[PDB]
């Protein structure tokens, strides 16, 4: 069930593995949640030079989050005095001439941005980079980082990793379920699309795109968009693991509440704007903006959901005509007519009207005509009801402007423009973002809101790039759940095995002071017909591969001269390595994780190749006739 | 031109030497020894089989005590064996895996090995607290180490794929004297019993005599059609035998400054890896790539006996100072003992 | 290529050329004489009893 960490011995392989990908740098490590937490546990606890440099970093971070000025002025005195002025009097400040002065100027003028300390951030980082980083790599905190990294990199999800509950949505090509990831106990949503019910509609593109689109957006944690942490499939379904929203959609709430007041709509608008800002910062127009695609959490806060029809305008701009009818901007509907973010402003405009009045604005007399809802959008200013305030009007005016020349949001600074709408004068957008505003609707506690077909080789190939894990989400999940409590158990377990070896005597590792390239645990195969796989500790040297079991020295080996090929092979569907040996013989090895396999291959190939070009040059060593 | 003229007259000196040599070829050694009785068949059998190395053995050497003997293997270790019981006095893991050669010092207090690390590492067997440190790492060659022999505990001679050999001072670490002349990878050496002279053999298929103290080459022996892999002095120090890729061994006398005898058959096509002389000089022992060691009559050039329990190449061999025994070492990972 | 290095070759060839050589018959006879002189103290050449052989039936050492 729970997450088990690989043994410390795993460090030999992951370190080379990361090193190959440049990922053993201060930059790359410091900026990962678990890397961060391990670095700091090191500096603060086990290294005296480093403690202050990080406390200082941290205090600044708490200072960038201070809400006011009156909160600010205060803390930035203590921060100065404590982490600088103390030092200055003892000559010992390990920072620039400029930096130091740049802060003290903002103090005597009492003009204190949230960035004051930014010249220092850079320099704390220079001060930590390089040399201090080096000792951390040598420390068993980096060994611990390698253990968590190994688990990360070996994720292969299946339905079984999930404890799956009630359905909380039906629609498009499948269903959504509440669920719990067993590892960590995290509640998530699970959106399950039936591959068949897809082919039937040649809908494959859309299914894929959602995945592509989700990945551009699911970084940063946006509170106002439903985001993804894993994707995986089985032969029949695609699965997305998603942010849980079990509160129902507006389309449904609307139908039960009836229409919302300006006040209540202002709340949703604001969260929705902010969601749009996020996506628009990453060049993604959402396009299917509407009550049914806005979701409520348990408390009534909202998220933009379902990015199937959403698309990227980074390199080239769409001109195509997609959306739900009655919420599409002019430039959209018109084919041969390109566009960007703009549609979402219009659609917002459209949508908000709807929350106030029970219908799309261009859907009077409950018509269905699809061609004429389009007409009303082209040359036509919409008449805004007598009951709407002056400020609501100017907003909708701004948002529904036939032309993009003169629509609100499309004049240079996105989002911001609409936030300055005096419809929102009353609001503070930092406080919107922190979800501090009480929502007007609290979902009560549940919501409720054919086959002859086959599946070829070349169907599943469409889905070959589908699975995926988002490092940022996984680390976050772990960091909030089991990381402290596992590091703990692990710590204790390793110190049993080690302190017990202080009795036994397995006490002077065999790799040290030689030319070993790598070592670790693998399972070689004895007799196939007995599922005999004996697990050994292997050491790789530049001209042989030694191995052993518990207690002994190595009794056995294989030389690099003897190895002809190294290949990947399938056995009872786990991946092994196949070393073919000169006597027409074979030698199979199973690794415990992807990266371990990936690495043992690169190194075995490198080593046999070099050793053979080497021996070839040495007259005493080569084979002659 | 002067560059022409010095090549011209090296060519002319070459002739002076060939001629001077033929002027002394008044008889052959075979003629001379036609009379004496043959050796009969030499029949040795495996006494000991030494088991431990996990890969090929590339080299071995005996201690003067005629009992302990050191070996080096592609398993990146040396083992120091007691032949009498088969016990392992020591087992040394090396710092570089690419070892090729080893040696036991006269005293039996130090050993030495090297390889593609390009260093001769001296291992003090007998430490302050019964351990085995590396006492020294003699660095300076610019190519693989191919052979080494102690003169005594404070000096040593090496041979290298950089085509030179060298005299070192162990305490200081210094390359005292170097020995240039060979135009190809030097592959083996042997110290004359009096330690004032050694010979080297090389991939140029010449072999050379050198004076230690003077750092010079006195004499150069051509004749082989191919790489000389192995070389050993006749016990009186007046001659030496070589073994080569041309499937022949040869005996060269120093004072007559030329070859006296080739050892061979049409039935033997592979190269020779190694050579030693029985205690009297009378037998010449050679290890071959066809797995067998051939034992030759040194004086009559006949082929007396064969040592043959080895499933791969015999890569090295040696005879004890007391003459009681012969050790053979193989690519099949074992040493055997023969007597 | 080098003039230094050709000068050097030749001086070496002079050392080699100006040695005192001896007759091969004398040389070879001197060798034959070595082999007889030590033929009796060479175990591989002559058959010794087990009780002088470290390796045959022997159990007992240091
Ligand atoms: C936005 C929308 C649906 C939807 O996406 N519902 C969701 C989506 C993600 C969720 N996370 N947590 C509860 C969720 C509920 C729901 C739906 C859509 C696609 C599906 F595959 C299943 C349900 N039906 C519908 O009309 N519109």
């Amino acid at each position: 069930k729970k997450i088990l960490l690989p043994e410390p011995s795993i460090r030999s392989v992951m370190q080379k593995y990361l090193e190959d990908r440049g990922e053993v740098t201060f930059e790359k490590i410091f900026s990962q949640k678990l890397g961060y937490l391990l670095f700091r546990d090191f500096c603060l606890n086990h290294l005296e030079e480093a403690r202050p440099l990080v406390e200082f970093y941290e205090e600044i971070k708490k200072y960038e989050k201070l809400e006011t000025e009156e909160e600010r002025v205060a803390r930035s005195r203590e921060i100065f005095d404590s982490y600088i002025m103390k030092e200055l009097l003892a000559c010992s400040h390990p920072f620039s001439k400029s930096a130091t002065e740049h802060v003290q100027g903002h103090l005597g003028k009492k003009q204190v941005p949230p960035d004051l300390f930014q010249p220092y951030i850079e320099e704390i980082c220079q001060n930590l980079r390089g040399d201090v980083f080096q000792k951390f790599i040598e420390s068993d905190k980096f060994t611990r980082f390698c253990q968590w990294k190994n688990v990360e990199l070996n994720i292969h999800l299946t339905m079984n990793d999930f404890s799956v509950h009630r359905i909380i949505g039906r629609g498009g090509f499948g269903e959504v379920y509440g669920c719990r990831k067993a590892d960590t106990g995290k509640m998530y949503a699970m959106k399950c699309l039936d591959k068949k019910r897809i082919k039937m509609k040649q809908g494959e593109t859309l299914a894929l795109n959602e995945r592509i689109m989700l990945s551009l957006v699911s970084t940063g944690d946006c509170p106002f968009i439903v985001c993804m942490s894993y994707a995986f499939h089985t032969p029949d379904k695609l699965s997305f693991i998603l942010d849980l929203m079990n509160g129902g959609d507006l389309h449904y709430h609307l139908s039960q509440h009836g229409v919302f007041s300006e006040a209540d709509m202002r709340f949703y608008a604001a969260e929705i704007i902010l969601g749009l800002e996020h996506m628009h910062n990453r060049f993604v127009v959402y396009r299917d903006l509407k009550p049914a695609n806005i979701l409520l959490d348990e408390h009534g806060h909202v998220r933009i959901s379902d990015l199937g029809l959403a698309c990227d305008f980074s390199k080239k701009k769409p001109h195509a005509s997609v959306g739900t009818h009655g919420y599409m901007a002019p430039e959209v509907l018109q084919k041969g007519v390109a566009y960007d973010s703009s549609a979402d402003w219009f659609s917002l405009g459209c949508m908000l009207f709807k929350l106030l009045r029970g219908h799309s604005p261009f859907r009077q007399h409950k018509t269905k005509d699809k061609h004429e809802i389009d007409r009303m959008t082209l040359t036509m200013a919409v008449e805004l009801p007598d009951s709407f305030s002056p400020e609501l009007r100017s907003l909708l005016e701004g948002l529904l402007q036939r032309d993009v020349n003169r629509r609100l949001g499309c004049l240079g600074r996105g989002a911001q423009e609409v936030k300055e709408s005096p419809f929102f004068r009353s609001l503070d957008w930092q406080m919107v973002f922190l979800q501090k505003y009480p929502p007007p609707l609290i979902p009560p506690r549940e919501v409720n809101a054919t086959k002859g077909i086959k599946l070829l080789d070349s169907d599943q190939e469409l889905y070959r790039n589908f699975p995926l894990t988002i490092s940022e989400r996984w680390q976050q999940e772990v960091a909030e759940t089991v990381f402290d409590t596992i590091n703990a158990e692990t710590d204790r377990l390793e110190a049993r095995k080690k302190a017990k070896n202080k009795q036994l005597g397995h006490e002077e590792d065999y790799a040290l002071g030689k030319d070993c390239i790598m070592h670790g645990y693998m399972s070689k195969m004895g007799n196939p017909f007995l599922t005999q796989w004996q697990r050994r500790y292997f050491y790789l040297f530049p001209n042989r591969l030694e191995w052993r079991g518990e207690g002994e020295a190595p009794q056995s080996l294989l030389t690099m001269e003897e190895i002809q090929s190294v290949e990947e092979t399938q056995i009872k569907e786990r991946k092994c390595l196949l070393l073919k040996i000169r006597g027409g013989k074979q030698f199979i090895l199973q690794c415990d994780s992807d990266p371990e396999l990936v690495q043992w291959k690169k190194e075995l190939r490198d080593a046999y190749r070099e050793a053979q070009q080497l021996v070839q040059r040495v007259p005493k060593m080569k084979n002659k006739p | 031109s002067e560059l022409d003229q010095l090549r011209q007259e090296a060519e002319q000196l070459k002739n002076q030497i060939r001629d001077a040599r033929k002027a002394c070829a008044d008889a052959t050694l075979s003629q001379i020894t036609n009379n004496i009785d043959p050796v009969g068949r030499i029949q040795m059998r495996t006494r000991r089989t030494l088991r431990g190395h996990l890969a090929k053995i590339y080299a071995m050497h005996w201690g003067t005590d005629s009992r302990l003997l050191v070996s080096a293997s592609q398993d990146g270790k040396l083992i120091i064996w007691d032949s009498y019981t088969t016990n392992k006095v020591h087992a040394i893991p090396l710092r570089s895996s690419w070892v090729m050669t080893c040696a036991y010092a006269p005293s039996g207090n130090y050993v030495a090995c090297g390889g593609l690390d390009n260093i001769c590492s001296i291992y003090n067997l007998k430490t302050r607290e019964g351990n085995v440190r590396v006492s020294r790492e003699l660095a300076g060659h610019t190519g693989y180490l191919s052979c080494c022999r102690f003169l005594d505990d404070n000096q040593i001679v090496t041979s290298s794929g950089d085509t030179t050999c060298a005299l070192w001072d162990i305490e200081t670490g210094q390359q005292t004297t170097t020995f240039t002349g060979h135009t190809g990878d030097v592959m083996s050496l042997s110290l004359a019993p009096d330690t004032r002279l050694f010979v080297s053999g090389a991939c140029d298929a010449s072999a050379k005599l050198w004076d230690v103290r003077e750092g010079m080459c006195r004499q150069t022996f051509t004749g082989h059609e191919s790489d000389i892999n192995a070389i050993c002095f006749f016990p009186n120090g007046n001659a030496f035998a070589t073994g080569s890729d041309d499937a022949t061994c040869r005996l060269f006398d120093l004072r007559a400054d030329q070859e006296l005898m080739t050892y061979s058959h049409d039935n033997i096509i592979c190269g020779i890896t190694s050579v030693s002389f029985s205690k009297s000089g009378r037998l010449l022992l050679a290890g071959y790539d066809d797995f067998n060691c051939n034992v030759w009559d040194a004086l009559k050039a006949d082929r007396a006996g064969v040592l043959a329990g080895h499933d791969n190449r015999v890569s090295c061999l040696g005879v004890t100072d007391d003459g009681m025994a012969v050790a053979t070492g193989s690519w099949d990972s074992f040493l055997k003992i023969w007597n | 290529a080098s003039i230094a290095q050709a000068r050097k070759l030749v001086e070496q060839l002079k050392m080699e050329a100006n040695i005192d050589r001896i007759k091969v018959s004398k040389a070879a006879a001197d060798l034959m004489a070595y082999c007889e002189a030590h033929a009796k103290e060479d175990p591989l050449l002559t058959p010794v009893p087990a009780s002088e052989n470290p390796f045959r039936e022997k159990k007992f050492f240091s």
